[PDB]
């Protein structure tokens, strides 16, 4: 089977009274133990496109279909249902608390998805451990360093063992040192149980260790051109 | 005339980043519901206040001179030695009567009282309450007199009919005198609301020259001085040009409840009517600590410290005088054309709570105060200078080890 | 950690800023609800306290309009006690109200006497000075004097006075002669208020005014504000009801009307509250985007406990601050200058009382929470700034 | 030459209870027209030194003589004086203001500067043409998108023309296919009317444009020793 589908999501905005269209009718599809590459301009739509396969709007004009169900007439509270299991968000902008425990921060999203008491403190161990990162476990975000924090936003949506992964620039501030070190433990993950993810980035030396290369501009995509 | 630290400090005032319209509109209003309702308390206590000084206080008397059960025939004398001392400005004599009333054989007590028609209206606010079309026809030489409303509803009286009051037939031998019936009748009412309209009767100061025998003697002495609450200390010291025997007698009695709810609840709005600022000021600091960060003045920027301060007393003036000046606009709509809209309370809420047992039922009161408008407009916005100057102060000396200037 | 979810994602969201000012300003909700109790059990207690000197000195210096007769006199044989059945009754003693002069040797006073019951209660009983409730014989007539008709008079133990009365007076041929007997005096009652001035004691059983009858039945009320509303009420045949002149009519609904009218001021300091919480809690919205919210009814079921963290602490501090300041108002040094009354305040604080306004206190921070919660689940996640 | 002057540098802090931080022994001396880099570990300290000389820290065991005038003998309240005129701020995580338009972010140092009032058009829109940002300027920082708005902060503090512009990780969201375009920018004010900047970074494939190459090892640094 194939997992992800999409088509005719013609997105527009309303504030400004201007018309700001950015996406179309974009034929793209995200197969089961495959990594791809959103290769995407400055600015063109690598964002939009981000936010609304994991049901964050709704444009009003096709259907995103995933794993059999749309998000047509799914409600505000029976959305949170289903971003257990098969969804999964990692950020750029760093989107966290300062006044948290560094321990803590990886250990949030177990407390609500009904997990035992005692495997609180076993699963938010055993991926900072193999990434190389325990000596700051008692810490707080505004004392962490630029590269320390950064690698904990990566294992914090890595920890109900998901099945799709959106993300956006994981080098961000991490150096390349620091990418191929966490590069290949994103890649042992598709090979023992299965993980499949999409990173979205713009550079074109960065997205030759992948597989599957799709270049995108302003919605626009028809093969490989330059 | 525009200076340096509101000329370039305008545009920062203005924002707009999506959720803010409805954020500004809690400060605004926060600030606007102590204010707003800041006129209608003070009025209603003044309103009260200037009850008890109209139709008590301004009917009765104060200072009582009188003799050892004996008419004062030198009366002329004593008017010319206390008039002119620093405190008490004017005075009148009075004669009490002890006589009772019968007319349509209903009984009820009274206390008629001697008031001079000329000497009424220069120290006390009795007869300027009537509600006839002139009160210059009370005078001597017909027998009339004023009584109040309290009497026609016990006595079925009219006004312009006769009626017949019983005096006390006085006799300078100690023995038993038939009672003489005096025939009088009504020419005007005067109203009370409930409590010394039942008790006071006006009657000219030359009939009761007539009734007594006597030529030219009075019994007691009226005045009234400046202030209202010392009363037990300025009596004491005007008797001592006087003879050594005065009726010395404070108005001090079972009277006492209505004068200790205007002058200790006056003295706990200063707790609670103050305190309704304290707590709406609040809503300024909460968004100054909300914008200390990425703010020019907060990030790392040969001035001196009112350039820091300039933006953070300025915000506090954009919401705070803006409150002030619409919530007197919706206050005065309240305070003189009040509707009662307690009436949903118990219908839908569901589970039926709140078990009465004895309580009371709120109605629509009448006052009319306004002088108060502009003196309490001024102390609740030079508060707001001192509210944001404390977060300013500590706003100087912040290490960026979470913020990247 | 915690067995439950619930309590343990907010420990750490009510300021972690280690500094001087940033700590303090976290805890401003706890000020706003601490000290929002202080202005209430305060003003609410000295109204009451101030309430309860009304209710001592009412009903306990002269009844009010009972009974009447528009036919002469009224005859106890055919209107007994078990007769008249009326709401608010509790006892019925019989009563003669009539104004009459006095005759004494130094001047005249007028005064309404007081048929009381020898072997019934009377009001009066605890003011007895030197006298004894059953000191009224038929045949002696006792007159019981007070303070201020002794002032002006000089009537001391065994003096005979006189007393006239100027209604009950036969048509004589030759002018009007009224009728008087002999009387004394016995003792001297204090109690401190208007009956020691103009209220003579006097036997029940006497011929000085009418014939032998009483006039009728007096009783207490337990509320003399609704007497103009129960004027309304059935009479049987011999009786009128007459007018009760209201001196407490309309204004005890002045002095009530500051419990409705600076009550619904005092009921707004916890509601200038409750917009402290929305002004914290609106900014709680775009940083919970990330933590509970990107990554169903109990999620936003998590700010209705740290909007309300300020509500328990801050209302059993307040409660103990607000008793310490309401019962020690003027007993403590003055701080503030010169004292109003400074003399003789009553307290009233009710244990029934302290129980509800504890609750109003403490629901205003659970509704006040659901509106900005609401705006946390139905709302976009990735639109407040990503 | 000379400009900068340090000796005896130490920092001090407390983490819980206990006084313990991560510096010791730091030499560091820029000049005019040269521009150097710091490559740092994540835990090194490069960013508490940048902190440091810049005037927004206190040591009490040093002193850094910038321009002739030391940064501890004098009173707090004109410690600002030195840091728009001759200091630039450039951070990874770069924190604007998001009630305000793109315009007056990048106009900082012109509102507080008490300039002429025809001056505020005419500076701020001229540093967004170099670097090629003309049709996102009155719009929202939320609107900005996430590769480009990193550019707007570069723009922001070469305005009033500083000395030291003292960056950290410039090339955070934007690729190297526009990093190269934007390197090329910062060695051209050297040969406009002179200026000198440090760049810290933790990568050396993209350091090789840099005049000196200065990496740090936990504070202390004396060869090229990797
Ligand atoms: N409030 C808004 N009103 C109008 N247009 C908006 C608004 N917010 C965002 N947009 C537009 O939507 C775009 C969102 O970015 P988009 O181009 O879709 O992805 P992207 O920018 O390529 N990914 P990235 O570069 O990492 O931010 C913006 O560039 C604007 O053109
Ligand atoms: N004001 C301060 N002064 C000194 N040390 C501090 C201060 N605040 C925090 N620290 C500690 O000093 C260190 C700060 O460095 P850190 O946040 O780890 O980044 P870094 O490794 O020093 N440089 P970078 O990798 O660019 O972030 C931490 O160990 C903090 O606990
Ligand atoms: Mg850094
Ligand atoms: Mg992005």
């Amino acid at each position: 089977k194939i997992l992800l589908q999409c088509d005719n999501l013609c997105k527009r905005y309303q504030e400004g009274s201007v018309q700001t269209d950015v996406l179309h009718n974009v034929s793209f599809s995200v197969g089961e133990g495959e990594m791809m590459a959103i290769v995407g301009s400055s600015g063109s739509g690598k964002s939009t496109l981000l936010h609304l396969l994991g049901g964050l709007d709704t444009p009003t004009s096709g259907d995103v279909i995933f794993n059999g169900q749309p998000m047509s007439k799914l409600s505000s509270a029976a959305k949170a249902e289903l971003r257990n299991q098969k969804l999964g968000f990692i950020y750029q902008f760093h989107h966290l608390l300062p006044d948290f425990t560094a321990l803590e921060n990886v250990a949030m999203p177990l407390l609500i998805g009904k997990k035992k008491p005692a495997e609180i403190n076993s699963r938010a161990l055993e991926m900072l451990k193999a990434v190389g990162l325990d000596h700051r476990a008692n810490h707080r975000p505004s004392e962490l360093s630029g590269g320390e924090r950064q690698r904990v936003a990566i294992a914090r949506a890595l920890v109900n063992n998901p099945r799709l992964v959106l993300a956006d620039e994981p080098t961000g501030n991490l150096d390349a040192r620091n990418a191929d070190s966490i590069f290949q433990l994103l890649g042992e993950l598709n090979r023992l149980q299965g993980t499949a993810f999409l990173v979205v980035t713009h550079d074109l030396q960065l997205a030759k260790r992948m597989s599957r290369q799709l270049e995108m501009r302003d919605g626009r995509l028809t093969a490989e051109l330059s | 005339p525009l200076s340096l630290l509101i000329g370039l400090r305008f545009s920062r005032g203005r924002r707009r980043g999506g959720m803010v319209s409805l954020i500004s509109v809690i400060s605004t209003i926060g600030i606007a519901l102590g204010v707003a309702v800041l006129i209608v308390g003070l009025s209603a206590m003044n309103g009260f206040e200037r009850e008890l000084n109209n139709r008590i206080l301004a009917v009765v008397p104060h200072g009582e001179i009188e003799a050892v059960d004996q008419p004062w025939t030198n009366w002329q004398e004593a008017l010319d030695h206390v008039q002119k001392v620093p405190g008490i400005a004017a005075a009148a004599p009075y004669i009490n009567f002890t006589g009772l009333v019968e007319s349509g054989a209903n009984l009820r007590a009274i206390q008629v009282k001697g008031v001079n028609p000329q000497q009424e209206q220069r120290l006390s606010a009795l007869p300027s309450f009537v509600q006839g079309d002139a009160w210059r026809n009370f005078k001597a030489g017909e027998q009339q007199i004023i009584i109040g409303k309290g009497v026609a509803d016990a006595l079925k009286v009219k006004q312009g009919d006769w009626v017949s009051i019983m005096i006390p037939n006085s006799n300078p031998e100690h023995k038993l005198m038939q009672p003489k019936r005096v025939r009088l009748h009504v020419a005007g009412i005067l109203q009370l609301s409930g409590q010394l309209d039942h008790s006071f009767a006006m009657i000219p100061l030359a009939d009761a020259q007539q009734y007594l025998d006597m030529g030219s003697s009075v019994s007691g002495i009226a005045l009234k001085m400046t202030d209202v609450f010392n009363a037990n200390k300025l009596v004491r010291d005007a008797g001592e040009v006087t003879n050594s025997y005065v009726y010395i007698k404070s108005w001090i009695g079972t009277y006492g409840y209505m004068y200790r709810d205007i002058q200790m609840i006056r003295a706990i709005m200063y707790l609670a009517m103050v305190l309704v600022i304290g707590v709406a000021c609040f809503n300024i600091v909460s968004t100054l600590v909300m914008a200390v960060k990425d703010k020019s003045g907060d990030i790392a920027v040969g001035a001196k410290d009112g350039l820091i301060r300039a933006i953070f007393v300025w915000y506090g003036l954009l919401a705070g005088l803006f409150g002030s000046l619409c919530g007197v606009i919706i206050g005065v709509v309240v305070s003189l054309q009040l509707t009662p809209i307690i009436e949903w309370i118990e219908k839908l809420i569901g589970h039926q709570f709140l078990s009465s047992d004895i309580y009371f039922i709120d109605f629509l009161p009448s006052e009319l105060h306004w002088l108060d408008v502009f003196y309490v407009l001024v102390t609740a916005l030079l508060l707001s200078l001192l509210a944001s100057w404390y977060p300013a102060r500590r706003a100087s000396n912040i290490d960026p080890a979470r913020v990247l200037s | 950690y915690q067995p439950v979810a619930l309590f343990i994602g907010l420990r750490y969201m009510r300021g972690r800023a280690a500094d001087r000012f940033g700590r303090f300003v976290s805890w401003l909700s706890t000020i706003g609800i601490t000290l929002g109790v202080m202005a209430l059990v305060t003003v609410l207690s000295v109204m009451n306290g101030f309430e309860r000197e009304l209710q001592n000195n009412i009903l306990g210096l002269m009844p009010q309009a009972i009974l009447s007769s528009e036919h002469g006199s009224l005859n106890p044989q055919q209107l007994p006690e078990t007769a008249v059945k009326l709401d608010g009754v509790n006892r019925v003693a019989p009563i003669t109200t009539g104004d009459v002069v006095l005759q004494s040797a130094r001047s005249v006073a007028v005064g309404v006497m007081l048929g009381i019951d020898p072997a019934q209660k009377d009001p009066l009983t605890p003011y007895l000075v030197n006298v004894k409730q059953t000191d009224l014989e038929p045949g002696k007539y006792n007159v019981i004097l007070g303070e201020q008709l002794a002032s002006q008079l000089g009537v001391n133990r065994g003096d005979q006075i006189r007393v006239m009365v100027p209604s009950a007076s036969q048509f004589t041929p030759m002018g009007r002669i009224p009728s008087q007997r002999l009387f004394n005096v016995i003792g001297t009652f204090a109690a401190n208020s208007e009956v020691d001035g103009y209220e003579m004691l006097v036997n029940i059983e006497d011929a000085s005014r009418l014939m032998g009858n009483i006039t009728g039945w007096r009783l207490w009320l337990d509320e003399p504000l609704k007497v103009d509303s129960l004027s309304q009420q059935k009479l049987p045949e011999g009786s009128k009801w007459q007018d009760w002149r209201d001196r407490k009519g309309e204004l005890f609904q002045a002095v009530r009307m500051e419990k409705n009218m600076m009550g619904l001021l005092l009921s707004l300091i916890v509601a200038v509250a409750a917009f402290n919480i929305i002004t914290s809690l609106g900014l709680m919205v775009m940083e919970k985007q990330g933590e509970v919210a990107i990554l169903p009814r109990q999620i936003m079921m998590v700010f209705m406990v740290q909007g309300a963290s300020a509500g328990i602490i801050g209302a059993i501090l307040g409660a103990a601050l607000g008793a310490l300041l309401a019962s020690q108002l003027n007993n403590l040094m003055p701080i503030i200058g010169v004292l109003l009354d400074g003399a003789a305040l009553p307290v009233a604080i009710e244990p029934l009382q302290v129980i509800v306004i504890a609750l109003v206190a403490m629901a205003i921070a659970l509704l006040s929470t659901l509106y900005p919660s609401w705006r946390a689940a139905a709302t976009q996640p990735a639109e407040a700034l990503r």
